């Protein structure tokens, strides 16, 4: 229900049991005046913010003190008060004692009026021996005083046969009181006259009484159990104004903390805890003359009557009351409403209903009537507490069968919208950064300067500046430079010489930095050079020395490099100068730019050197100079470039500087390059459609945030217009996380629900007729805090993991294949129906699923139907309408659940479809397209028993061939053509992710992708155009294509990745290794015989007389050689500086690298210890120095040739971690690692390497350049004996 | 029916004073038909 903006709850509590009463004797008054520590009547009310006593409550006795506060002289300290009071009761004690002994007096009834009158006028200073005479009761309390007359005026007073006494505080102040907001309010209760108490016996006396006196401030009584008998209470118009902004007299503070106690108590109600009274709240009885229905007292009333039959609020009450919370409630009672309750206060006596759940009528015996016509609809049972939720709590709501228009719905949203407001952004990537890279080959044909892809026409657009910026802007990432240079070292020191045998680059050589800059970090020199002198960087030894140079350098001379200066010869030279601050905004002179720094570097290099340039902008004119005066002159190059933010730079490293050869571009620099700004493209496609970094949100952009805010909640009977608000949010952001939050603010309740928009939002908008509306229930549930949380762009801070990440490639191939208005057959629909969002909205969809569905279904536009059935079963196939069928991630999981093998569930399922009217068929299928591997901690494959494995989920499928599901689809359609949709490489599927708020990272994305590398889509063509494979498609082998129904005119060409691999228009000019085309007349037929390079999905295309759209056919799958990896060692060892000759076979197609794990990391062990070469045979052939730390570590052998490290070959080394140390050699050793060890020779402990005081024996002898893993460690020479390291 | 319990209810099925007794003047219809032809409607 709801009252003038009080929500209550929907149950019904109330207190059972009474608990008896005991009277008051001469021992416990003794007792009471004792006032032992624990048992004191007082008792400390604390601040709840500083925690200070500010009040205190008397109890009884000392509930009499009626007087101004200066004619007691209380101190102003709480201890203080406490030792004068006890000091003063002390002395009262004995006074009273000394009239009454305990031996005779200890079990006798006391007046409870000359108990307090007695304190109050010891406390006061005036005089109280005519008062200890009438302290043990004779006939009745109040008889006794009747009767007196006027010589105690001063405490009682008689109008006949009534009582008037003055009621006494029950709250006293203390010093620090300054009406806080957080002090406990004390109702007025502690002033010097708040109210006077009438006396009687019977009620019909009283109200005689009152008849011929004023009644006009109101009367209130309690009927349940009161005091010292009954009596009636009369306010006075003194006021509370401790609860801003607001001032309440003495009649409606008394009537809001009964109120508040009848409450508290009704919330916390066991049936078998006893309570002192079972109906806490007043009665106004006479003066109901003189209350407006728009009045507070009014209002206090209804309150009161309502707590009385057994209503609970809906928000928490706390266990010590505040003036912010007593001033909030206030502000709550007075708002606009009406009193939905059929309960409305009447002076004549107490309303209690037929439903209600108080026994208050059976405990008492006159002022409750019960009546039987008045019913209420409420469960019985009390309120469960709960602690505040810190932050806002998710909330899925549910749709009834309610609709209204769309308009109503966009216009509520308008009026309970808290918008415009600044948001936080986030970060769009996080994580760490990859590398991609590109060397010269032989193996590939030869490419001029012309044919290689240029930057594109409008890099320089002001809007293309602009999606640069907030790319940059929004990436997360350490300094740029010293990753850039890191990647771009540790590529460099491992190129290989091709006639020598040795590396390029090798350790102690001269360096020069060019275009090194101080930065605003502080360290006033480029980063890496500070490792790289250590040689903390694996991989890279350190040079003898490093010179810098350049406009913005701290620590070198500034010097311009474009122009001869003086400076001698270096073996290795890194440059890093931009073209952007001598080229004056001209192209063409950023690359005369380019032109001249080649010229420089390749003038200071020595012969035999090395050097690495950066490239801003690639052009075409710079690959023709470089082809023309560069290339002939060195030995090899490659490319790299390491993609921290969205550019097009890249870094030329070219070794053998000053030397004759033939060098030319070649077709992987082409591939390379195509990608390189394939890339490019399409991420600044997808950035540029997001909101400005730090912008102000209105509602106007696509992708955004969106909140509402309702005062004084009512979903009890909640109003159509805020029902249709929140409504309307729900269909403004639908399938996206909503939060809601409950808190105080200004006097008020509020409600706050918080989503993101996206444009996939936006399309399920556009399909909807009317507007759905939601099922309040869960919201008025709630009876809680729930605190607020500031508002972010971009809530995830740690990136999708990579099965979200293979989830959106399936949802974006989806979209992408429907076209407009084309029925759509979809198996296996969640609850959710995601499809909705991601069809266009004027094509009918047909979801098929076993579990029933969540969706509403008469909101929509065009046809929207749900099913509840299996899809694999027969008899439904019939009837249904659809042209292309969607199944993605069912069918695996399908099949395990009926136990069946992959096989027979794919032939079921294409059974099924056979008899349908689709045309094409989008299936993911679990089924390898590579090489089989497993990656380690998110899929195993399992060979002998066909199973694919998920450990992060622990789910279990199985799996197939291509050469199984081919046939099957062959078989049931004869003239189908099938094609592997090609997902790798590509980044378009990302616009569904960073459009919707929703941070991405790169490693998550290399393992979606090698995910999806063993579950692809098959698409069938229904209708299609048949073609045959005949040869091995594998790396190097001859394959063969068989292609059909074709003219001695037709054209055809394949496709690599977005890249033209090869064609038929012009044989010879082609990109793949031996291609040939033949036609045959009589048999109408074209053969195409080929030889490939590169594994991966290769897509044909055809082209027919003179026609512009090019007819495509299928599209095959090219696998790489075998991954077989051997070694083979010698019977003698080899201890010596020469080695030991290990021969090991593996194919070809491999480059080998070793490597080892150190902490969880990979780390490259030196080219100082392993040497890979050829013999004669041509056997590979591996040299090792064998080491006494080889027997505790582990080095492993992996692929490093395409972009993945370590995917089709890991090969541990045993037979290394195996050896056995001869007796009678010299014998190297090093510190396997930087913990300190303890090399111990037949038990006789040595030394302790890595430990500060380390001095090296006078014997042991030290090697020139070290053979361990890590540079900055040092290798000795020990002499014969057996030796042992243990790590300390 | 069935059979329930509450701890305070108005009708009890299963209990006593109910009445079960049909008769032609009271009959039991609710809405079998209405009248919702084209011509009348306009």
């Amino acid at each position: 229900a709801n009252v003038w903006g009080v929500r209550l709850a929907d149950s019904l509590s109330s207190p059972t049991i009474e608990t008896r009463t005991r009277q008051y004797t001469l021992h416990d008054l003794c007792s009471d005046l004792d006032a032992n520590p624990g048992r004191e009547p007082w008792k400390p009310l604390r601040n709840q913010r500083t925690n200070n006593i500010v009040a205190v409550q008397l109890f009884r006795p000392l509930q009499g003190l009626v007087l101004d506060t200066q004619l007691y002289g209380f101190p102003g300290a709480f201890d203080d008060w406490e030792r004068f009071m006890r000091e003063k009761l002390r002395v009262l004690k004995y006074e009273v004692l000394r009239i009454y002994p305990i031996s005779n007096y200890s079990n006798e009834h006391v007046n409870v009026f000359v108990a307090n009158a007695l304190v109050g006028a010891f406390l006061s200073n005036q005089a109280f021996y005519d008062l200890l005479p009438l302290l043990i009761i004779n006939d009745t309390m109040i008889g006794d005083l009747l009767g007196t007359g006027a010589s105690l005026s001063q405490f009682f007073q008689s109008h006949g046969d009534v009582l008037e006494v003055a009621a006494g505080r029950k709250y006293l102040q203390m010093e620090n009181y300054s009406n806080d907001d957080d002090d406990p309010p004390l109702f007025a209760k502690d002033l010097s006259d708040y109210a006077k108490a009438f006396y009687s016996d019977t009620y019909e006396v009283l109200d005689r009484f009152f008849w011929t006196h004023d009644s006009s401030a109101g009367v209130l009584v309690h009927y349940d159990k009161p005091t010292n008998g009954h009596h009636y209470l009369l306010g006075t118009l003194t006021q509370m104004v401790s609860a801003p902004p607001y001032i309440i007299n003495a009649t409606d503070a008394m009537l809001l903390e009964s109120c508040l106690e009848q409450f508290s108590a009704n919330v916390r109600a066991r049936p078998a805890q006893p309570v002192t009274r079972l109906d806490q709240c007043y009665h106004l009885r006479w003066g109901a003359q003189y209350v407006g229905e728009d009045s507070l007292t009014y209002r206090l009333g209804v309150l009161s009557l309502l707590a009385t039959n057994g209503y609970q609020l809906a928000r928490p009450i706390p266990r010590q009351l505040t003036n912010r919370w007593l001033s909030s409630f206030v502000s709550q009672i007075m708002s606009d409403g009406v009193n939905e309750t059929p309960l409305w206060p009447q002076e004549r006596y107490v309303q209690i209903a037929y439903d209600s759940p108080s026994v208050v009528d059976g405990a008492t015996q006159y002022g409750y009537v019960r009546k039987n016509q008045l019913r209420l609809g409420m469960r019985i049972s009390a309120l469960q507490s709960l602690s505040d939720t810190p932050s806002p709590v998710q909330w899925l709501p549910q749709y009834t069968i309610d609709q209204a228009a769309m308009d109503e719905g966009d216009l509520m949203v308008s009026r309970l919208t808290q918008l415009p407001l600044r948001p936080d952004y986030g970060n769009i990537w996080v994580g760490d950064a990859l590398s991609y890279y590109v060397d010269y080959n032989r193996s590939h044909r030869v490419v001029l300067s012309s044919e290689l892809p240029q930057l594109p026409d409008t890099y320089f657009d002001g809007d293309e500046q602009y999606g640069r910026s907030l790319f940059s802007l929004a990436r997360k990432i350490g300094d740029r430079s010293l990753v850039k240079d890191t990647a771009v070292l540790k590529h460099a020191y491992q190129a290989i010489d091709p006639n020598t045998g040795k590396e390029y680059l090798r350790s102690r050589q001269s360096v020069a930095y060019f275009g090194a800059s101080a930065g605003h970090s502080g360290a006033d020199q480029p980063l890496v050079i500070e490792p790289w002198i250590q040689g903390k960087i694996s991989g890279v030894p350190p040079p003898s020395s490093v010179r810098q140079f350049g406009y913005d350098v701290a620590r070198g001379a500034i010097v311009d490099l474009a122009r001869p200066f003086p400076s001698g010869d270096y073996q290795f030279v890194y440059s890093d100068v931009d073209q952007v601050v001598d080229g004056h905004d001209d192209l063409s002179i950023s690359s005369g730019l380019v032109e001249s720094l080649l010229s420089s570097c390749m003038h200071a290099t020595a012969p035999g050197g090395s050097f690495v340039v950066k490239i801003n902008f690639p052009t075409r004119p710079v690959w023709h100079y470089i082809e023309q005066k560069i290339l002939p002159n060195i030995t090899s190059y490659m490319l790299i470039k390491p993609f921290v933010t969205n550019n097009v730079e890249l870094f030329f490293v070219a070794f053998g500087v000053h030397q004759h050869s033939s060098l030319t571009w070649t077709s992987g620099v082409y591939f390379f390059l195509v990608d390189h700004f394939y890339r490019y493209e399409t991420l600044s496609t997808i950035s540029r459609q997001l909101p400005s970094f730090g912008y102000v949100d209105d509602g106007s952009s696509v992708t955004g945030i969106e909140t509402i805010s309702i005062e004084n909640p009512g979903f009890s009977n909640m109003t159509q217009a805020a029902r249709i608000g929140i409504s309307g949010l729900c269909a403004n952001v639908g399938n996206a996380r909503k939060s809601i939050a409950i808190y105080e603010s200004h006097g008020a309740r509020v409600l706050t629900i918080t989503s993101r928009r996206s444009p996939a939002s936006a399309r399920r908008k556009s399909r909807l007729r009317y507007l759905p509306l939601i099922d309040p229930r869960s919201l008025e549930v709630q009876a809680r805090t729930i605190l607020p949380a500031d508002p972010v762009l971009f809530e995830n801070v740690s990136g999708a993991s990579p099965h979200v990440c293979l989830t959106m490639m399936y949802n974006f191939e989806v979209s992408s294949a429907v076209y407009d208005g084309d029925v759509v057959l979809d198996l296996g629909t969640g609850p959710e129906a995601k499809i909705l969002e991601l069809i266009p909205a004027t094509s009918p969809v047909t979801c098929v699923d076993i579990r029933p569905t969540a969706q509403p279904s008469g909101c929509w536009n065009v046809r929207t139907t749900f099913l509840e059935l299996d899809y694999l079963s027969d008899g439904w196939i019939t009837g249904v309408r659809g042209d292309i069928v969607t199944c993605m991630l069912s069918l695996g999981a399908a099949a395990a659940g009926k136990s069946m093998t992959f096989d027979a569930a794919f032939q079921q399922l294409i059974k099924v479809l056979s008899k349908s009217t689709a045309n094409v068929v989008l299936v993911q299928v679990n089924c390898p397209t590579d090489v089989v591997r497993s990656i380690k901690g998110y899929l195993e494959i399992d060979s002998t028993n066909k199973r694919y494995r998920f450990p992060k989920f622990g789910r279990d499928e199985p799996y197939s061939d291509m050469d199984a599901l081919e046939k099957i689809c062959r078989t049931a359609w004869p003239n189908c053509s099938i094609t592997w949709v090609p997902l790798s490489y590509d980044l378009r599927w990302t616009r569904l992710a960073l459009l919707e708020s929703t941070t991405l990272s790169s490693a998550s994305i290399r393992i979606a992708e090698l995910m999806y590398k063993y579950m692809p889509i098959m698409r069938i063509d229904i209708h299609g155009l048949p073609m045959e494979k005949r040869g091995n498609f594998i790396v190097g082998q001859n394959c063969s294509l068989v292609i059909p129904g074709f003219n001695a005119q037709d054209v055809f060409n394949c496709y690599f990745n977005s890249a033209l691999a090869f064609s038929t228009e012009d044989v010879n000019a082609a990109m793949i290794p031996q291609v040939s085309a033949q036609f045959d007349a009589t048999k109408g037929e074209w053969t195409l015989d080929m030889v490939f390079s590169d594994a991966g999905i290769y897509t044909m295309q055809a082209l027919v007389g003179s026609n512009a759209n090019p007819v495509s056919l299928g599209s095959f799958v090219v696998d790489s050689p075998d991954v077989d990896i051997t070694d083979a060692w010698p019977a003698q060892l080899d201890f010596t500086i020469a080695g030991t000759d290990v021969d090991i076979t593996v194919n070809p197609y491999y480059r080998l690298m070793t490597f080892v794990r150190i902490d969880g990391q990979w780390q490259i062990a030196n080219p100082d210890k392993f040497q890979f070469f050829s013999s004669a045979s041509g056997t590979l052939v591996m040299n090792v120095k064998l080491d006494i730390a080889d027997k505790y570590l582990l080095y492993y052998i992996r692929d490093v040739q395409s972009r993945d490290v370590g995917f089709y070959i890991q090969h541990p080394l045993q037979l290394l971690n195996t050896i056995t140390l001869p007796t009678n050699e010299d014998l190297f050793l090093s510190a396997p690692d930087m913990r300190e060890w303890a090399v111990k020779e037949s038990g006789n402990t040595i030394c302790i390497l890595n430990s500060q005081g380390f001095v090296l024996p006078q014997d042991w002898d030290v090697l020139t350049d070290t053979i361990s893993w890590s540079p900055s460690i040092p290798t000795y020479i020990v002499p014969p004996g057996d030796y042992t390291l243990t790590p300390l | 029916m069935g059979n329930a319990s509450s701890i305070v209810q108005t009708i009890n099925v299963t209990g006593d004073g109910n009445v079960f007794k049909p008769s032609a003047e009271t009959s039991s219809t609710a809405v079998p038909s209405l009248s919702l032809s084209p011509g009348m409607l306009n």
